[PDB]
């Protein structure tokens, strides 16, 4: 009779899914915070299903207390009007019966997409198939989950966009209903089925002055909005033709505000469609997080530099007088004159006239948006093959090398590339997709990363303080035509930097093909950022860069020469103090072509927090806008035609290494945050209190709490050490904690990368060494061997050494001396063939003293 | 089980013309007639009364979570 | 290999050596000879 | 000083191709004289270049002597490969280089 | 500009593979296109057996410096 009663007058075609009247525990996701525990994890919870064949619609019954029963009944009776509330049913012991709820709640979907694990990802497959997003047979195509391979997974995911949008609209309706009904409460993901309805009003409070706390909800749900393209239905007229947006329209500010009010009505924080109105860098990040989502509706031709026709001596040009970022909104210059050296420099770098006075182009080889050809015929570039060194190969074979089965064998070669290789390489930018970040979590992580970077000092400097190295380097597209950076630095600069704080200067960068030895035939590219960008980025950052490059014992070891025992000191430092020391590493799949825009902007902002005294807010904002327009969404001249670069790091700017270090530290910190919050707190006391206060500072506080920031920094420095160099890290983490999940494991890094970088990190490309006596397996393409002199030594791969020796490009012995210096530590390797490698080089060098090559490892 | 505000704070007396005791400096949320300005020395301007004959006062520039703590405790 | 054949599509003895190789470092000197000519 | 003279000469000689008449109308049609840089060539270009990977794309894009792109009408006037190519040759696909450059012009 | 070719020839004769030697000696019969795995040759070749389907002579006349075709 219970099954009959649970469905009174609404198509009671149900089938039991539990055990009679007994409840039905399940391993679902939840968001718990009540004065004992706080996090986003899975917990063990009388569910029924409706038969159409069966369809996903369930009657989730519960048993509660009379107090909660009446408390929920009153609020439901006061909220039944809105259509975004799941039809409830109350009767009696108290039983509350929901109706027509989906199998899985939004919380389960978000957790599955944020804690992905191919080993156990059944829930994600079930969700995908249940809503016709794909077909079950799609999962027999192993490697389906990857993003870099099988890009059709994006199409498969995008089938949930309509469901996500409907959920957002119903949530806004529910918030309006509560506010009009005078109910105050907190809004959580785990109380909304995938259809959009709501339930579980057991912790609300009681007209016209209600206020729901909806910060955690949107903050946690944000990442799933750019993944499933929830706002792709806003480009239609109202199954309809695309909106015929006027080509000349570029403001969209009113549309931005309308979208914000339609979907983020109750986000009780000022939103500035133009980020120039922001009060602090935290506000800039908060507003850019929304601009990222809202930029995926408007036509892609609106973005880019905004040009206005100005006149000089009656000669009309077409130059940019602003820019339209997808993140920082519209930005209008300030020192602009409509009538009339540095002027030439700013004007030439502008893509305005270059794209205006060029032939239209439609490249069908790639998918990246094109702009305009700069010539009549496209250009095809080729890469020559290596240059065999007969003498060295004969010398090596004479010494009994390369015998069948020998451990050392050539594996590194100069590979040759055909004509259409540069464009194929550039087309790899298709891996950079829009990404919405958890804004509150990112706002905590930025503070923690700044605390990491607190040991350094710096600020803006003049043109007589910047140190310039490698003056002979490519300048930029219009600039490489007549010289390199040396010519420009020898001509002028301070005013240009001052002007750079009051305007925006878009620039163009060339993407060539590099010619270097590697173990894979994939083409590799080197980009040269325009001189007008590096000139100012140096003045902005060089003090801090040199401060980090000359600091010893820090978390980032950039610039720490491994000679003279440096490796030993670094290894001891990372092994400062850990109860159960271990080691761990990882590799980022396509770091420079997949890291989202928000993380790069955050890194740039963090690197600029040294200017609280030298610069005001507006100057820093225009510096950020310059950086974003110049090294994030720049225009790239690949071949002989211009393309718009969707994102990713620029491999030519001097701040790529340190920005990557900031991004890596942010990834590690967020991995720790997810591991600690996702750890079931109910299962020690200090750690539980620390995670409670971590959750409070993330999703309850609205301002910095320096005390807890310091506490968490110390906690990580103690129980989770790390040694960071751009896109290359080593860890020394308390093994027992990681086993208990109190620090960042490797699956945590996997999931973080999956849901925040749109890539997949293969577990075969990351290692773990449990015996500290043998240090990290691989770091900076180096290996470590514990020898007696007892110290650690860096020894490379013998195959790479032999390959580099055999094939040397055109244009001497210094290369062999360097190889021997890097090869001396092999002498102490247990293997005999490895030891023979160093002697071969020494014997060969004489044909052209081990004490000299030993002196570079005794610390003095 | 995300609770609104457990272990809610208590009453306090303030000069005028509910506290949130933060170790990094005391901060008053709401002072439970029209009193446009309140003083504590620091001035804290107040919002229009919330009739319910007592009245409640909110400081302009208050988020939607603190209003939950203030209204939930009341 | 693909470079020695593709690079000819735009530009006979050096086909057989490159595909029928078991150790690698022989073909990687063939491609330079064709490219120079 | 050499860079200064070369820089401006590149600017001057690069303005004569701007087509002021066709550009003035589109600029003046703007609300405040600001237009996105992307749509400048899209609507004030006297030539189009189409790089094609193979014949399958050629069938769906440049079939015939006139093709419409950018909500306009273009007529092919020349085809090139990685050497001139006659439109009768394209059909025989393996005998042609992949990157065909189908230039065109705008039809008034 | 002969050092590269002499080095290449010495390396080839050092390899000592019959398939390579056969075609190298024949050149001193030359192909007209890339050897597949149909072939045009100015039947055993390159240590492989080819079945002949059609032949041509100097004046481009089929015959039951000539031109040989095989699969
Ligand atoms: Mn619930
Ligand atoms: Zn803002
Ligand atoms: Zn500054």
């Amino acid at each position: 009779s219970f099954l009959n009663r649970v469905c009174g007058v609404s198509a009671a075609r149900l089938t039991p899914c539990g055990t009679g009247t007994s409840t039905d525990v399940v391993y679902r996701a939840f968001d718990i915070y009540n004065d004992k525990v706080a996090g986003f994890a899975k917990f063990l919870k009388c569910r029924f299903q409706e038969k159409d064949n069966l369809i996903d619609s369930y009657f989730v019954v519960k048993r509660h207390t009379f107090s909660n029963y009446q408390h929920e009944e009153t609020i439901y009776n006061l909220l039944k009007d809105c259509p975004a509330v799941a039809k409830h049913d109350f009767f009696k012991v108290p039983h509350i019966s929901r109706q027509r709820l989906t199998k899985y709640t939004m919380a389960d979907l978000v957790y599955a997409l944020r804690h992905f694990d191919e080993g156990n990802c059944d829930t994600l497959k079930e969700i995908l198939v249940t809503y016709n997003c794909c077909d079950d047979d799609y999962f027999n195509k192993k490697d389906w989950y990857d993003f870099v391979e099988n890009p059709d997974i994006l199409r498969v995911y995008a089938n949930l966009g309509e469901r996500v949008r409907q959920a957002l609209l119903k949530t806004v309706q529910f918030c309006d209903a509560m506010r009009n009904a005078g109910i105050v409460g907190v809004l959580t993901l785990d109380n909304q089925d995938l259809n959009g309805n709501w339930y579980d009003f057991g912790d609300f409070i009681q007209p016209g002055s209600g206020v729901p706390v909806v910060d955690s909800y949107y903050s946690l749900l944000m990442p799933i909005l750019t993944l499933t393209r929830a706002l792709t239905a806003e480009s239609h007229v109202d199954t309809k033709p695309y909106i015929k947006w006027d080509l000349l329209k570029y403001d969209f500010t009113e549309e931005r505000l309308k979208l914000f009010d339609r979907y983020f009505k109750y986000w009780d924080q000022t939103y500035h469609p133009n980020c120039v109105n922001c009060l602090d860098d935290r506000c800039i990040l908060h507003c850019a997080n929304f601009n990222v989502l809202f930029s995926t509706v408007f036509p892609p031709t609106s973005f880019g530099p905004l040009v206005r026709k100005i006149f000089v001596d009656g000669v009309p040009f077409v130059v940019s007088t602003g820019y339209h970022f997808r993140e920082l909104g519209v930005v209008h210059n300030q020192d602009v004159n409509l009538h009339s050296f540095k002027e030439l420099l700013v004007y030439a770098a502008d893509p305005a006239m270059h794209a205006a006075s060029g032939n239209l182009l439609l490249d069908k080889r790639t998918t990246c948006f094109s702009v305009a050809a700069l010539t009549n015929n496209v250009a095809f570039q080729t890469v020559k093959p290596g240059n065999f060194n007969k003498d060295f190969y004969d010398f090596a074979v004479s010494k009994g090398f390369f015998k069948e089965g020998s451990s050392v064998e050539l594996k590194h070669f100069f590979f040759a590339q055909d004509g259409n290789a540069a464009i194929s390489d550039y087309d790899y930018y298709r891996y950079n997709l829009p990404t919405m970040c958890d804004i509150r979590q990112l706002l905590f992580v930025v503070e923690v990363v700044d605390k990491y970077f607190d040991c350094y000092d710096g600020g803006c400097i003049n043109a007589n303080q910047v140190i310039v190295n490698n003056l002979d380097k490519s300048a930029g597209f219009p600039f490489n035509k007549w010289g390199k950076a040396r010519l420009y630095y020898d001509s002028m600069q301070d005013a240009l930097f001052a002007y750079t704080k009051r305007n925006v200067i878009p620039t163009i960068t060339q993407m060539n093909l590099k010619y270097a030895i590697s173990a894979k035939n994939r083409a590799r590219t080197v980009a040269g950022v325009s001189i007008c960008s590096t000139m100012t980025n140096r003045q902005f950052h060089q003090k801090l860069l040199k401060s980090i490059a000359a600091t010893r014992g820090a978390t980032v070891v950039i610039g720490t020469s491994k000679f003279y025992g440096g490796w030993h000191n670094m290894l001891k430092t990372v092994y400062s103090d850990v109860e159960n020391p271990h080691l761990m590493g990882w590799d980022y799949p396509k770091c420079d072509r997949a890291m989202p825009n928000m993380l790069r902007i955050m890194a740039s902002l963090v690197l600029a927090r040294k200017h609280t005294t030298c610069c005001s807010l507006s100057h820093r904002f225009y510096r950020l806008a310059n950086e974003c327009a110049q090294v994030l969404s720049e225009m790239v001249m690949c071949g002989g035609s211009l393309y718009v670069k969707p994102g990713g790091t620029s491999s030519g700017d001097a701040t790529t290494a340190y920005a990557n270090s900031v991004f890596n530290i942010c990834q590690a910190v967020t991995a720790n945050v997810n591991a600690l919050l996702s750890t079931d707190g109910n299962k020690d006391k200090y750690v539980r209190n620390l995670q409670h206060r971590l959750y409070e500072c993330l999703y309850r506080n609205r301002d910095v709490d320096t005390d807890f920031v310091n506490e968490f920094y110390a906690y990580l420095r103690k129980h989770f050490s790390m040694m960071i160099l751009s896109d290359d890290a080593v860890v020394c983490f308390n093994s027992t904690y990681a086993s208990q999940g109190l620090v960042a494991s490797i699956k945590n890094f996997k999931s973080v990368l999956y849901y925040q970088n749109n890539v997949f990190m293969s577990e075969a490309k990351c290692w773990t060494e449990t015996d500290l006596t043998k240090g990290p397996h691989e770091f900076c393409s180096q290996h470590t061997m514990l020898v007696k002199q007892y110290v650690y030594l860096p020894y490379p791969d013998p195959s790479r050494i032999l390959g580099a020796g055999c094939f040397v490009d055109d244009i001497m012995i210094e290369r062999f001396v360097s190889l021997a210096i890097d090869a001396y530590p092999l002498t102490k390797h247990p293997n005999q063939e490895y030891a023979d490698v160093f002697h071969l080089y020494l014997q060969y060098i004489r044909k052209l003293e081990p004490e000299f090559y030993e002196a570079m490892y005794t610390p003095h | 089980n995300n609770e609104l505000s457990p272990v809610a704070l208590r009453q306090m007396s303030c000069a005028a013309g509910y506290y949130n005791t933060t170790k990094g400096g005391r901060f008053v949320l709401a002072l439970l007639q029209d009193l446009k300005w309140a003083r504590f020395t620091i001035y804290t301007e107040l919002e229009p009364p919330c009739r319910f004959v007592k009245y409640l006062y909110f400081i302009k520039g208050l988020n939607n979570l603190n209003r939950g703590m203030v209204l939930g405790s009341l | 290999k693909c470079t020695s054949v593709v690079l000819l599509s735009v530009l006979v003895q050096l086909h057989n050596d490159i595909l029928l190789a078991k150790d690698t470092t022989e073909a990687f000197e063939k491609m330079v000879s064709l490219l120079s000519v | 000083a050499k860079v200064t003279s070369a820089m401006q000469t590149m600017l001057f000689t690069m303005l004569r191709k701007l087509d002021n008449d066709a550009l003035n109308n589109i600029i003046n049609n703007a609300r405040d004289g600001c237009v996105p840089l992307n749509i400048i060539p899209l609507t004030t270009a006297a030539k189009l270049m189409v790089v094609i990977p193979d014949y399958n794309t050629y069938k769906n894009t440049c079939d015939g002597t006139t093709f419409t792109y950018a909500s306009a009408l273009w007529e092919i006037q020349q085809v090139v490969d990685a050497k001139i190519v006659q439109l009768s040759e394209i059909s025989n696909s393996p005998n042609l280089a992949w990157p065909l450059i189908v230039t065109a012009l705008r039809a008034n």
